[PDB]
C-alpha cells in the first residue's frame, strides 16, 4: 500500500478485534487492554460503501436487440452481426477488469491511508509525551492510568498535564 | 516500564484473494463477486408478458397455421420461439424471413385486424392436404387461396384498401409457384401469372416459377409470402393476373416498442425476474454476467470473465 | 506565549459538487462541466460547406425533378435534406434507395457530366402531366423517355459508352412499369419489354410489370430508379426491347470524401461552427455532448449523461 | 483525501485567502497575518492544468456515418444500425462516467498532497526550533519577528540561530 | 561534525518521456513501448495453414478456372488473394459475390466432393472459347455447361441429389443470359429458359434475361453463379426448361472454423508468427500495434497511435 | 508524486549507484560511502512487474472477421461496416491512451511511496539519536562507525546502545 501502514509498519492485523476495522490496544500500571477506533473505521466503511452503491446505478436495460446465434451460413451481414457482438463482448470485458484491478489498487490505499491518519492523529495528540516505537506504537513517558488511556482514545487527552513528567523521562 | 499504546487494525483467518493493477493475487478481509454466474433454469414470467410459441414460431403464428390458433391475440413484451416448433401447413418460404420476424417480434402482437375483401371473379377459401386441421384439408387461417371461378376465368384482380386509420398496417400475403403447367392451369387458368402490391411510395411484382420441388407434406409447390406496410393516408393495391394468395385483413405496427423474440429451450416458471436469457432468469444485483449474451430485459453486462472479485476490506495480514 | 505559524489553504463561500469513485456529492472549490448541452438553433454554413435541398431531398436532385433545378452543379461538405421536400415528377421507386442517397451524399456533387446519346428508332424526350414545370408537362431533367418512333416499332436499342475518363461515372437510368396492356403496346409496340444495363462486370435486367397503382399526380403506373457504376477502362451498354428510362449523361463518383447528408429542420445562420447536428450547431470545447448523436464534423462525443463535472480545485471547506 | 490534510487536520480552509491556494497566517510579537505560498500553489494549478490540456487534444472528426433515425420499420438491417449507435453510446456513456470519477478522485488526492508537502516542508525548515501543535501549526519556541516569519515563508530560515533559545523554552 | 546518513534513488543520464493524467512530458528512469510499430514484410507460413491463390482468387479457385487447378483440395487456415489475380474463364457475375467468398473463406476448403448427375435429354460437357485450357477450349471444371441435344429438344432437366450425409453441403450452380435468341434457340431450343433450384425449406427460381453485354474473352454472354446449401436429411432438386450451368458436385461447409482470406501483396517467407496483416506478419508481445486494422490470429489490437510510453522507473532526476 | 520524496525533499538522484534503486549514502569518522537498499528496490520492482505481466494476458485472437477495405461504392452496408470499424478503433485507441497515463501516473506514485517508506523506516530506527536535516539525510548525534552504520542498514541498529550519548549532543 502507498502507506506503508497496513502490511507495512504494522507488523500484522490483530484477528480479536471484532467490533471495528482500526483500534488501540495499550498496556499500562493497571494492566492492558484493546477497544475500536470508530472515526477511522467508519471513514474506510463510507468510503467503500461509497463505492460500491456508485457500481450499482444501473443503466442497462434492452429488450430488441439483434441476433446472436445463427441455424445456418449466410456470409456477410452475419459476419457483421457476429463481429458487431464480439467487438461489443470484448470492450466490456475489458471494462471490468480495468474497473476492478484499479478499484481494488484504490481501496487498498484508501484502508492504508486510514490507518496511517489514525496513527498520525495519535502522535499529535501526545505532542512531545510520547515516542514513535516503530511499530504503531508510541511509548508514553508518564504514568497512563486507564482514564488517561480513555482520554487518547477519545481525543480529549491533554499533554500540557503530562507535559513536564513526560519531558523529564525522555532525557533521563 | 512505560505505558504503551499500540494502534493496529482487524485480520480474519481466511482472507479473500482480489487483483490490483500490479497483483493478480492479494488476500484481503472481504470481497463481492461481480460477475453473476447462477441463472434460474425457468423463465421468469413477470414482470415481463411472455407469450409461448410452443409448437408455432412466429411466422408461423402470423400466417395462422395448424397449431398456431391458440396464439391469436396474443401479446407480449417477449415472444418465445422454441426448437420443438413444425411446420403444419402447406410449405412456404419468405424472401427475407429474418426482418418479417423482427418486424413481428417488435410490434409485440398477433392480434389481427380482420378485413372484408370482394375478390371478384375466382374461388375464395382454397384449402390443401398438406395443411390439416382437425383432420380436414385447411389453410393459414389469414389467407385467401383464390382460384379461377366454377364456370372459368380469374376475373383480374384488382382491389384496393385505403388505410383510413391512425396507425402503419402490415399486410401478409403470398405468390403460389405451382409443380407443373397442368396445375398452373388448372387453377389460374391463364398459363403464367402475375401478383403486383402496392402503395404510393412502394411496390414488388412477381412472377411466379413453375416446377418440381422436393414434396412436403405431398406438396411439390410452394408459396412465397410478402409484406406490404401501408401508413395512415396511403392505399395498398393487389393487382393479380394469378396465383395471388390473398389477405383476410393486417396487423398493427406500433412500431419501436419494447417487444421481442427469444429462442429459448426453458420452461416457463412462476419465479420474478427482471433479465431474460435462453439459459434462464438472472435474478442478482451484480453489474456483470457471464451466462449468455442473449440477455433481454434489466441484466448485467455479459463480459467473458467468470469472476471478477471487488475488494470491500484492507489487506488481510493475519500472524 | 510564543510565536506560531500555521499553513492553511483557500476556501469559499459556495462549492460545487463533483462525482469521485467513492462518493456522488463531494464539493470542491471549482469545477468545469464536461458534456455540451447547448447548441445555436441555426446550421452554421462556416467552416462547412452547405447546400439547402430546400424542397427536393437528394435524389430528386439527383434525377432532376421540377422543384430542383437550383441544385445543378451544386457541390457540399453536407446537403441538407428538409422534411418540407416533396415529389414533384411522375411517380418512381429506387430499389435499395437508401444506398444511392448514401453514395450521391458521399460524393458531394451534383455536377451532371452531360453526353450525347443516339437513340435509334424511338421517339425522345417524352414527357408527362404528372412532371409539371412551368404548368407544363416534363420530366427528370436528367433522364430520357423513349418511345416508339412516329411510324411503328421500337427500334431495338442497343448503345454503349466507353468509361475513357480517370474516374469512376455513375449512370442513372430507370424501367417505366406501365398501368395497363393498353399504355404497354401504346408505348413500345412489344407486348413485354426489357432493359438490360451491364459492364464488364456486372449487369442488371429487368422484365417491366403491368397493373394498376394507387394514382399519383393522376398517374398509376411507375418508373424504377436503377443506377450502374463503371470504372475507368470499363464500358456499359444499354440494350433494351421496350421500357428503357435512358440516362443523359452521367454523375462523377469521387468516394471515400468527407461528404454527407443530413436530415434537420433548422434554418441556416450565419454563425461559424465545425459541428452541425440535426438541432443546431455545437460550438464548444467540452469533450463530451448530449445534443444528438447525430453529429457531423469535428464534434464532442455524444453521451447519455446530462452532466460531468470536472474537479478543479480542492476540497470547500468554509467553517 | 488520502492525506487527511485537507478536511483532515485542517479544521477548515480560508475565505480571506484570496490571492493562493494555500498560506501561511502567523502569531508574533508585532500581530497577525496572512501570505499566500507561490510553490505549492503553483505545484497544484500546474497539475490541474496539465490535466485539463489532456481532456481537449482533440481527435472526434467524423462525417459520412450511418443513419441513426428512421421513418419506417425495416427489421434486420435496421435492428443491426440501431444496435450498433446504442453499443457506441453505452460504452462512451460508460467511459466518460469513469474519467471524471477517476479524475476527481485524483484531483482531491493532488490538493491534498500539495497541502501535505507544504506542511512538511516547514516541519523540516523548524527542525527542533517548533514542535507541530496539531491543526497545521507549529508553535515557534523562540521569538519571531516579522523578517523571521518572512525567512520561514521564503525558505531562508537558519535554525541554528534559535536553535539554543528555543530547545531551552521547549525544556521549561 | 556528526555522522550523517542520507537515503536516495539512482539517476540516468538520458531519461525517456512518458505522459501521465496530468503531464504530455514526464522524463522517467525507464519505459516499455507499447505499440508494435513494425512487420516482417513477408507472411509467415506458421503456425497458420496458408494457401496462396496467386493468379485465383477464392471464387475462381471454386468454380474450376483455368488458372485455378493447383488449388484443388486445399485446405487453410488463411488463403491469400493476391491483386494479380485474374479472370480466364467464361465472363460471370455472383449475386451477392462478397457472401459466397464469405463462405468459401470461412469453410477452410476446396476439396470438390464429385457426384455422377444424370442429365437427361441434352449435351454435356459444353466448352468455350472465352475458358482456354492449354490453348484449348474448355469451362469451369466444377461446373457443366448443357446444351441442347444431337436430335433436338432440352429434354425437361429435373434431378435431385438427397443430402445422405451428417455435413451440410454447397452445391454451385449457374443461368447463362445469352446475347442473342439466335444463340438462345440455337443452345437450348426453347425461346425462353428456366432454372428453378430448391430444398424443402428454400428456393431460387431464375429467367435468363438476353441481349449484348460487353465482350468480355470475346463473349457478349454472360452466366450469373447461384449456390445453395442443403442440410443432413434435406434433398436439393435441379429443374430447368434451358440454360441451366449444371454442378459437378458440392463442397463441404465446416462451419464456424477458424478460416478466412486475406487480400495482400507480401511474399509468403519461411519465418513463424501467430499474427498476419495484409502488410507482413507480427512478431511481438506488444499489447498495441499501429501496422494494420486487418490482422488475423493473434494480434496485438489495432490502436491509432504510433507509440504509447509505459513507464517502467521512477522520475529520472540527474543534477 | 503524491509523496514529494523523488522530485521532492531529496533534491535529486544518484548516478552512481548501479546496483540499486534506493540506497543509503553516510558519512562517518572512518569516511564516506553509497550502498544499495534491497527491501525498497525489491518491492518496487516487483510492484512494476506485477504491472507489466498483468499486461500481457494476451486474449486477443481473431480469424474471420469483417473486410476493412472497399474497392467500390456501395452505400449502406459498406457506410455500417466502416462505422462499425471506425467505432472499435477509437474506443482501443481510448483504452490504451488512459491506461497508459494512469499506468505511469500510478508507478510515479508508487516509486515516490518506495522511496518514502525507507525515509520512514529509518526515521524509526534511529528514534531520538537523529534528527531530520530536511534533504533525506539524518545527522546521526554519536559517533557511528562502519560497523554501526551497516546496523542501520540491515536493521540491527538498536537505538538505546547510543541514546544518552545522542540525547545529549542533541541538548548541547
Ligand atoms: C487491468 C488490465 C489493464 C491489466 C487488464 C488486463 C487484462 O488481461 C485484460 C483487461 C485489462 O483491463
Ligand atoms: C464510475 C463508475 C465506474 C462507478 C460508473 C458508474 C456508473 O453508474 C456508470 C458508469 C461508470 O463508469
Ligand atoms: C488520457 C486521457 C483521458 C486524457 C486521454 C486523452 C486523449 O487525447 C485521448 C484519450 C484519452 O484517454
Amino acid at each position: 500500500g502507498l502507506f506503508g501502514a497496513i502490511a507495512g509498519f504494522i507488523e500484522n492485523g490483530w484477528q480479536g478485534l471484532i467490533d471495528g476495522w482500526y483500534g488501540f490496544r495499550h498496556q499500562n500500571a493497571e494492566g492492558t487492554g484493546t477497544a475500536a477506533d470508530l472515526k477511522s473505521t467508519q471513514a474506510a466503511i463510507d468510503q467503500i460503501n461509497g463505492k460500491l452503491n456508485r457500481l450499482i446505478e444501473k443503466t442497462n436495460e434492452k429488450y430488441h436487440q439483434i441476433e446472436k446465434e445463427f441455424e445456418q451460413v449466410e456470409g456477410r451481414i452475419q459476419d457483421l452481426e457476429k463481429y458487431v457482438e464480439d467487438t461489443k463482448i470484448d470492450l466490456w470485458s475489458y471494462n471490468a477488469e480495468l474497473l476492478v484491478a484499479l478499484e481494488n489498487q484504490h481501496t487498498i490505499d484508501v484502508t492504508d491511508s486510514e490507518m496511517n491518519k489514525l496513527f498520525e492523529r495519535v502522535r499529535r495528540q501526545l505532542r512531545e509525551n510520547a515516542e514513535d516505537q516503530g511499530n504503531g506504537c508510541f511509548e508514553i513517558f508518564h504514568q497512563c492510568d486507564n482514564n488517561c488511556i480513555e482520554s487518547i482514545r477519545n481525543g480529549t487527552y491533554d499533554h500540557n498535564i503530562y507535559r513536564d513528567e513526560a519531558i523529564n523521562n525522555r532525557i533521563k | 516500564g512505560n505505558p504503551i499504546i499500540c494502534l493496529g487494525h482487524h485480520a480474519v483467518e481466511n482472507g479473500t484473494s482480489v487483483k490490483t493493477l500490479t497483483d493478480n493475487h492479494v488476500e484481503v478481509v472481504s470481497a463481492k463477486e461481480l460477475v453473476e454466474t447462477k441463472h434460474t433454469d425457468e423463465l421468469c414470467p413477470s414482470p415481463l408478458k411472455l407469450v409461448d410459441g410452443q409448437d408455432c414460431d412466429l411466422i408461423n403464428g402470423a400466417l395462422g397455421s395448424p397449431g398456431c390458433d391458440r396464439l391469436q391475440d396474443t401479446t407480449w413484451d417477449v415472444f418465445i420461439e422454441r426448437p420443438t416448433a413444425v411446420d403444419t401447413c402447406y410449405p412456404f418460404d419468405v424472401p427475407d424471413y429474418q426482418s418479417l420476424r423482427s418486424i413481428l417480434a417488435s410490434s409485440g402482437s398477433l392480434e389481427f385486424i380482420a378485413e372484408q375483401f370482394t375478390w371478384n371473379g375466382v374461388k375464395v377459401d382454397g384449402s390443401s392436404s398438406a395443411c390439416l386441421r382437425g383432420g380436414r384439408n385447411s389453410f393459414f387461417s389469414r389467407l385467401n387461396w383464390l382460384t379461377k371461378a366454377t364456370n372459368g376465368n380469374y376475373g383480374p384482380i384488382n382491389v384496393t384498401k385505403e388505410n383510413t386509420g391512425s396507425y402503419v398496417r402490415l399486410y401478409l400475403w403470398g405468390v403460389h409457384h405451382p409443380s407443373s403447367d397442368n396445375e398452373q392451369t388448372d387453377l389460374y387458368k391463364v398459363a403464367t401469372g402475375r401478383v403486383t402490391v402496392s402503395t404510393r411510395s412502394d411496390q414488388i411484382s412477381i412472377v411466379p416459377n413453375i416446377g418440381s420441388r422436393p414434396r412436403v407434406r405431398n406438396q411439390s409447390g410452394r408459396i412465397s409470402i410478402y409484406w406490404t406496410l401501408v401508413n395512415p393516408g396511403d392505399s395498398i393495391i393487389f393487382n393479380s393476373i394469378g396465383n395471388l394468395i390473398a389477405p383476410r385483413g393486417h396487423y398493427k405496427i406500433s412500431k419501436s416498442t419494447k417487444s421481442t423474440v427469444l429462442k429459448s429451450d426453458k420452461r416457463i416458471g412462476s419465479c420474478t425476474s427482471p433479465c431474460l436469457t435462453d439459459k434462464g432468469s438472472i435474478q442478482s444485483d451484480k453489474p456483470f454476467q457471464n451466462v449468455s449474451r442473449i440477455a433481454i430485459g434489466n441484466c448485467p453486462k455479459y463480459v467473458k470473465q467468470g469472476s471478477l472479485m471487488l475488494a470491500t476490506g484492507m489487506r488481510n495480514i493475519p500472524g
